């Protein structure tokens, strides 16, 4: 039955909460380290080391 | 709209008939009575010869359809030959005779004795098969032919079970399983639409397969792409931009594995690519893009000084098997410099490296190549020691098998 | 192969007509376009919903 | 399905970066957008 | 962008040189649009100004009619011209 039949297949989904937990919290933290870091790069700086 | 007409014989060719009979000084009127009656018996018998076209269910009218419908009309089927008695042959076709408008008109009789009869074909038999399971025609081999929501793959589940069965089969860990997926690949008619996926699986595969020199990895993918080449349903020259680099890189790449005793395999390997290299030249032309493309990239692979033996002698492989011209106007002027590499090969002590290996190889590839591009043109006189002005590479050898090559051809 | 063993590819680059999205000459656009809403596919992975 | 305010922050302030106000603050946000690892989203 | 995502099933790269083709052998397109095929389809490589671009060179014959002789000089046909050129 390759030659009169046929059936449709989809993505494997990943329902893990601990990975959605996981992928969640990444995200946020990079988006969030990634502002600061802008934030700061095109603005008026401080730093707790000298020149840095 | 019918503008049908009334085609008669010519009446000028009843003329010849008549006096070549003893029938002279004939009138036109007389001679169109002849072509209006025999010019009806060929309408009345062709209307009749239809007739059993039809009843024997064929589109066209054979030869024996004509000797039925004479039969039918109470004439003899005999065309060569009229017996007034009529009782040696009693309306008995004799199968007509088997003459031509370009025929030589004499022939020896000894010629006839001697030529090979044809073979007998084979016998009816009965074979079943299914045009229709449940009202849907098969594709066997006895047929013919907001969020976006969540997509599905173009391949069924059936068909992904194929490709995975048939990709695991043809990494060769068994030979009859190989042989089979070999063959499904070479006549599978719905094998398009997956053929994105099995030329992604080769060209990543010898890839990675070259990493590490892996014989078998390569020899099984050369063979899947032969059972790709051959399959005739589907279209390859979108998909022989992939296909082609693989190829060269089986021929033209060196061997990371142990460099002897496979190298009897390696020569394969270059002799497998270099097939399926010059049928892809052979399919797949248009003008200037594919075989000068390959044949420069060879010819660059040659002239280039201080090769790997292994490129050596698979890119001198791959440009041998290009056919009758090609090594008519480029293997000729380089034998000094295939001479003065063995030499080189011959004289350096090092022998546990695979350079002699390659020479040899090289060395005898181009002598029998060397040895028909001789037997194709000029006569075989003087095969003692006039192939010592071309360095004495092959001389009595290369004439002995000139020899063998001139007996093939008297036995052909 | 119950669930994909390859991936599956962009529907609207596979079969879209994008190209009826190039604007050949800005005072003579052929059709008239429209404002696109955001559709955030869920066929692509690293996106939480 | 709707950016959280961190992000939507960031969408703000990197959009807006490339409007043309001035060069330097331009260049570090396509640095941004070229060089982070989660502007998946 | 069609280096790194052309594949057999995407066919980018195919539908890209077919759009600008088909805008660059058609007359009738302004210079500054056949600049830009021209553009596109000598970026993509070498193969393909080989077969694209190398049949219709003649048409520099074309764009060289308006160029060493034009009746209107200070219109802007002739900054894209040669700028094509």
């Amino acid at each position: 039955p390759h030659t009169y039949i046929k059936t449709p297949t989809y993505r494997e989904p990943v329902s893990d909460y601990q990975v959605l937990r996981e992928k969640a919290a990444s995200q946020r933290r990079d988006v969030e380290r990634a502002l600061t870091r802008f934030m700061a790069k095109t603005g008026e700086t401080q730093s707790l080391f000298k020149d840095d | 709209k019918l503008k049908l007409s009334n085609t008669v014989l010519p009446s000028e060719s009843m003329k010849v008939v008549a006096e070549s009979m003893g029938i002279a000084q004939i009138q036109e009127e007389t001679c169109q009575l002849l072509t209006d009656e025999v010019s009806y018996r060929i309408k009345e018998i062709a209307q009749d010869a239809l007739k059993f076209m039809h009843m024997g269910k064929r589109q066209k009218l054979t030869t024996s359809d004509i000797d039925y419908a004479l039969k039918l009309k109470n004439v003899e089927p005999l065309y060569g030959f009229h017996a007034q008695e009529f009782i040696p042959f009693r309306f008995a076709s004799g199968g007509g005779r088997e003459l031509y408008f370009y025929e030589e008109k004499e022939v020896d009789l000894s010629d006839i004795i001697n030529t090979p009869l044809p073979r007998v074909p084979l016998d009816v038999c009965l074979k079943a098969h299914w045009l229709s399971i449940e009202g849907c025609q098969p594709a066997i081999p006895e047929n013919p032919p907001r969020l976006k929501p969540r997509s599905i793959h173009e391949l069924s589940v059936e068909q992904q079970l194929y490709y995975k069965e048939i990709t695991e089969a043809c990494v060769g860990s068994c030979e009859a399983k190989r042989a089979e997926a070999l063959q499904s690949i070479a006549t599978d008619p719905g094998l398009y639409q997956m053929l994105p996926r099995f030329s992604t699986f080769i060209s990543e595969g010898v890839r990675v397969n070259v990493v590490q020199n892996n014989l078998a990895l390569l020899i099984y993918l050369m063979r899947m792409v032969k059972a790709l080449m051959d399959n005739p349903t589907l279209y390859l020259e979108k998909y022989v931009h992939e296909l082609i680099p693989a190829v060269m890189t089986c021929i033209v790449s060196r061997q990371l594995c142990l460099r002897p005793d496979v190298d009897n395999h390696w020569a394969l390997r270059d002799f497998a690519a270099r097939l399926v290299a010059q049928i892809c030249k052979h399919f797949s032309t248009t003008t200037n893009n594919i075989q000068s493309r390959i044949t420069k990239t060879f010819t660059k692979s040659w002239v280039d000084e201080k090769t790997p033996w292994t490129t050596r002698y698979g890119s001198i492989a791959g440009l041998a098997e290009l056919g009758h011209d090609v090594i008519k106007t480029l293997i000729l002027p380089r034998l000094q410099q295939e001479g003065e590499r063995i030499r080189s090969v011959l004289d350096g002590p090092v022998l546990s490296n695979i350079d002699r290996i390659g020479a040899d190889h090289v060395q005898s590839l181009l002598l029998k190549h060397c040895a028909p591009v001789l037997a194709k043109l000029r006569p075989p006189p003087d095969n003692q020691d006039a192939y010592r002005a071309e360095f004495g590479s092959l001389g009595p050898l290369l004439c002995s098998q000139v020899v063998k090559a001139r007996a093939q051809a008297a036995l052909q | 192969p119950w669930y994909s063993i390859f991936p599956i590819d962009n529907e609207d680059l596979v079969y879209g007509r994008w190209e009826d999205n190039i604007i050949w000459d800005a005072q003579a656009m052929p059709r008239l376009l429209e404002p696109p809403v955001l559709t955030l596919d869920p066929n692509d992975e690293n996106l939480i919903l």
